[PDB]
RNA sequence: AAGUGAACAGAAUUAAACAGUUACGAAA
């Protein structure tokens, strides 16, 4: 790691809206009780200021405005873009996968005033609604997602499949990355091109390194080909899981 | 352009491919050493250079069997004149690319 | 008062030399160690920041006596020739190369010359088995010049250390003809030559005292 | 101090010899085993890596106690005349080559030569049969000099043990007379000699003691 | 220069050529021993070898079949006369190499 | 431990032979098999190539136990002696031969001398016809002799059989002198004769005790 | 003074064709 930080504000959806008649299901039952509305937004409280100290436990952080609507994070990115998603994963559980939840990371400088700061951070998540409702922004405004699909495929076997893969060629190897996260930057120019030129580059990184192991680079090797020409939009999860890995060891 | 380069060098005959990468040295100095250098003078100076491409496309597929049965499928010398210009030239130059990507991926 | 004292010198590669740069980014051919070059043509450029170092390198070693740790902190006689990252009175340097082309190519392609790098092929024994990993290398051409010109400037105020300043870059320049210059260069791959060393005044500030 | 002793020399080639140059990378003659040359004139010129690679080694099997598995990895007493990629005391070496070129064209001209580089034929038996795969090499000429600098430099603490080091260097290339030089020589096709072996000062810090 | 030597050089008789690249290797060692020298210094201080080149397209002309039908149909003895100067002399050794590359490939 | 031992002899030849140089590369005279002689002078120079392949092809058939059929692939007693190009253990060769030059010349001139090569008439006969093919052949000088130098060296381990190795090359350089040399000798051109065997220690690390 | 045309095959091959000690150093 870097002398960086991430600033993420979590903010629930589904909430503003839908919350007066969103208890309709039976023509019997008037479901327009107040005791129905107020345990109801009760209940959700609960965990958006209560329960966060409570998992906030073994990590260093600092919360900043508690509420049931929209918070402030700020700290070490170590364990920040870690934490930001598993937090969702507690919701979805209590809620029996009815409410979808909305956040976004943004990474700035060191000692930066904050008016503009945390001014710039929240532009990502106005920008992510272009979609539906259920997205979310990484570094820029290009990596919009389904932010429930950032765990379901960049963090699945994107992220967990490389940990421990690249990591033996590490060192002796690092400056290797950085020609795949470039080669992936003029991609508008030639598609005909940008296809060949992957298929050179790719293919020296199985003698180069130690061949007596051969489940070394196998499984690296055949994961990278079709991660890459399956989809258009499937691209930008293999640009952004391989962007992350270097920034995990550095300095 | 790069599209059919992945179908009509990967369809051959006996696998197990004995060429490789360094034997191929001599001709392909050649192409990359042109399109580097069309580019600041103009194409009507260097005369020189460009007939002795041809050659090297010549003394070399007579001499090794894996030279002949690659240049009549991929067609090297039908491409060799219809270029006459230094922006139809810098088309030929990224052809000759694609033929070495696509034979390193399948074997060596 | 105030000058701009410009040493003109043409660096004569008496060696064909070998400097790493920048792989997997210029062509396919990006084998037997390529060497970077110019971004816009094919004429070998050679890189300042590999002359800036070789120099200081070789000059703090005769001229102190206690044994450099780190890099900006030797001595001080000749930290403000190059420069001091921990000093606070100076911090700009007086010695400011540039990156040289090979201006030579007036004449070159007169006397047949068919690319301006070379693959040199060698090998190494393991002095228990046989020949393995035959590697290859790239170099350069032979004989070849280079506009090098020194830019040095004077503080006006700390004005006293001309006659001394002289006699340092002298003997600098003529030590490094006696040494090797590049990456690899110990089988004896570098040994420059500076041909032609003459001096100028191009601002018009100061006379002329010495030529080479 | 710091000096710089120079130890010039002319290497004789008593015999002709062979070196492998560049294969399919030059002309339409790549064939009949092609050797280096000069990339602009046609002078052939002999490599510094064929030398540094071949002095170590028979320096290395005579004043050492272990047999060297691995390079850059054999005893102490010439780990630092020509370097140690290992070691974290010393890393760059005390002896500098230098790629020599034919300089003996001042009077070959005179004597009507056809080329500087003749091909010889040989073949082989594979004995059961007779004449089979008609090969072919290349060899140069013989008795042609060479203007060999060797580079010798101390680092002002190593002063205790310069005499030392003259007996090591003067048995190295006493030695290699004895010995082929380049490729295939196990025919009889190496085997140099160094002829006028005498020694001067350029940088002038050091006293001139020795000469043969 | 290199159009015209694809045609006339196929042009012949019998097939099944018994001249293989071997056997001329003696005219053919100081065409490619003089382009790289003429390259250095000037044309008119090297006066004891020009001469000498013509005399090998000659001797070797009579003692054997295989020659006198090649430089009748190329024109080798035109070429010689013309030459003067030493940008001229280069273009005459580039030609040389067409004889030699297109030779083979039909054959050997 | 490391020695160098030197094999000084002449190689007297009783009959001229005939050595085939390079066909179709020669100057003036390339008529009926041009004889390679030296690159700068007249003198002819016998190839030590020639003395490696007929040496061991005559040795590989009375010191052996399985019939050969490739080379580098022969017994195991002879094989350290000239190289392996199978066995991992060893590879370089502990013999090293010299192309010897005629140092007759000396005293050849006084004896009165035409030429060093003579064109002699040797054609054949058809047998069922008359004359047919009245070919020609190019002989040397008789009665001439060669600076012959044998390099041979021990590698430390290599002590324990030093004795065992003296016979092997005394008496495969006797065979030699009841045998044809060079090429075409079966109508009787070669049969040479070693003249003044005798053995000397340049590098001084071995005592003498061969000498006849 | 006397038919004289060195004839006929292989046209460089089989190992090995990037191995390792390793990366923003001290200010805001």
């Amino acid at each position: 790691g870097i002398k960086r930080l991430a600033v993420v504000r979590l903010d629930v959806d589904d909430l503003g809206a839908a919350f007066m008649a969103g208890f309709s299901r039976q023509g019997n039952g008037q479901y327009s009780t107040l005791s129905r509305s107020a345990t109801f937004s009760r209940s959700m409280s609960l965990f958006f200021k209560v329960y966060i100290n409570q998992f906030a436990s073994d990590k260093k952080l600092s919360i900043i405005y508690a509420g049931g609507d929209d918070v402030f994070a700020i700290g070490s990115w170590q364990d920040i873009i870690a934490f930001t998603v598993e937090l969702r994963q507690n919701f979805i559980k209590w809620t029996n996968g009815k409410l979808t939840l909305s956040a976004g990371i943004g990474l700035f400088a060191d000692k930066t005033p904050i008016s503009l700061m945390a001014h710039q951070t929240g532009e990502l998540e106005e920008a992510a609604k272009g979609n539906e409702k259920d997205s979310i922004s990484l570094f820029s405004s290009d990596y919009t997602f389904k932010f429930d699909r950032f765990i379901t495929n960049v963090y699945d076997d994107k992220l967990e499949q490389i940990r421990y893969f690249f990591n033996h060629q590490d060192e002796r190897g690092k400056n290797f990355i950085y020609k795949l996260i470039e080669l992936l930057r003029n991609y508008e120019s030639e598609e005909k091109m940008n296809v060949a030129r992957l298929a050179y580059y790719l293919t020296r990184l199985e003698e180069l390194t130690d061949k007596d192991e051969r489940d070394k680079f196998k499984q690296f090797k055949k994961l990278f080909f079709k991660w890459y020409t399956n989809n258009e939009s499937d691209r930008k999860e293999a640009e952004l899981a391989l962007l992350l890995y270097v920034y995990e060891i550095r300095k | 352009k790069a599209e059919r380069a992945i179908s009509l060098l990967e369809k051959d005959n006996k696998g197990n491919y004995l060429l490789t990468t360094s034997q191929i040295r001599k001709l392909l100095s050649l192409c990359s050493s042109l399109y580097d250098r069309s580019k600041e003078r103009k194409f009507d100076e260097l005369i020189n250079d460009v007939s002795y491409l041809r050659v090297q496309f010549v003394y070399q597929a007579g001499r090794e069997i894996a030279v002949k049965d690659l240049i009549e499928k991929a067609q090297i010398l039908e491409a060799l004149k219809e270029i006459k210009d230094r922006e139809t030239l810098q088309r030929f130059c990224r052809y000759m690319e694609a033929l070495v990507a696509y034979f390193k991926f399948y074997g060596g | 008062t105030f000058a701009k004292i410009k040493f003109s010198a043409q660096i004569r590669l008496e060696t064909g030399l070998h400097i790493g740069g920048s792989d997997a980014f210029a062509a396919i051919g990006a084998i037997a160690s390529p060497v970077i070059k110019d971004p816009i043509t094919n004429i070998p450029i050679i890189p300042g920041s590999s002359l800036k170092g070789k120099m200081r390198t070789l000059l703090a070693k005769v001229y102190n006596e206690k044994v450099a740790e780190k890099p900006s902190d030797d001595s001080d006689i000749l930290s403000r020739l190059f420069g001091n990252s921990k000093d606070k009175r100076f911090k700009m340097g007086r010695l400011i190369f540039r990156d040289a082309f090979l201006s030579n190519a007036d004449e070159l392609d007169s006397l047949g010359v068919r690319s301006y790098t070379e693959v040199k092929f060698e090998n190494t024994i393991d002095r228990i088995t046989a020949e393995a990993n035959p590697r290859q290398i790239e170099r350069a051409i032979r004989n070849s010049t280079f506009d090098f010109e020194l830019i040095y400037e004077i503080t006006d105020e700390n004005e006293n250390q001309v006659e001394e300043d002289f006699k340092v870059i002298r003997d600098g320049l003529k030590l490094l003809e006696l040494d090797y210059l590049g990456g690899s260069g110990s089988r004896g791959y570098g040994k420059v030559a500076f041909e032609k060393l003459k001096a100028t005044t191009v601002f018009g500030n100061y006379d002329v005292k010495t030529l080479n």
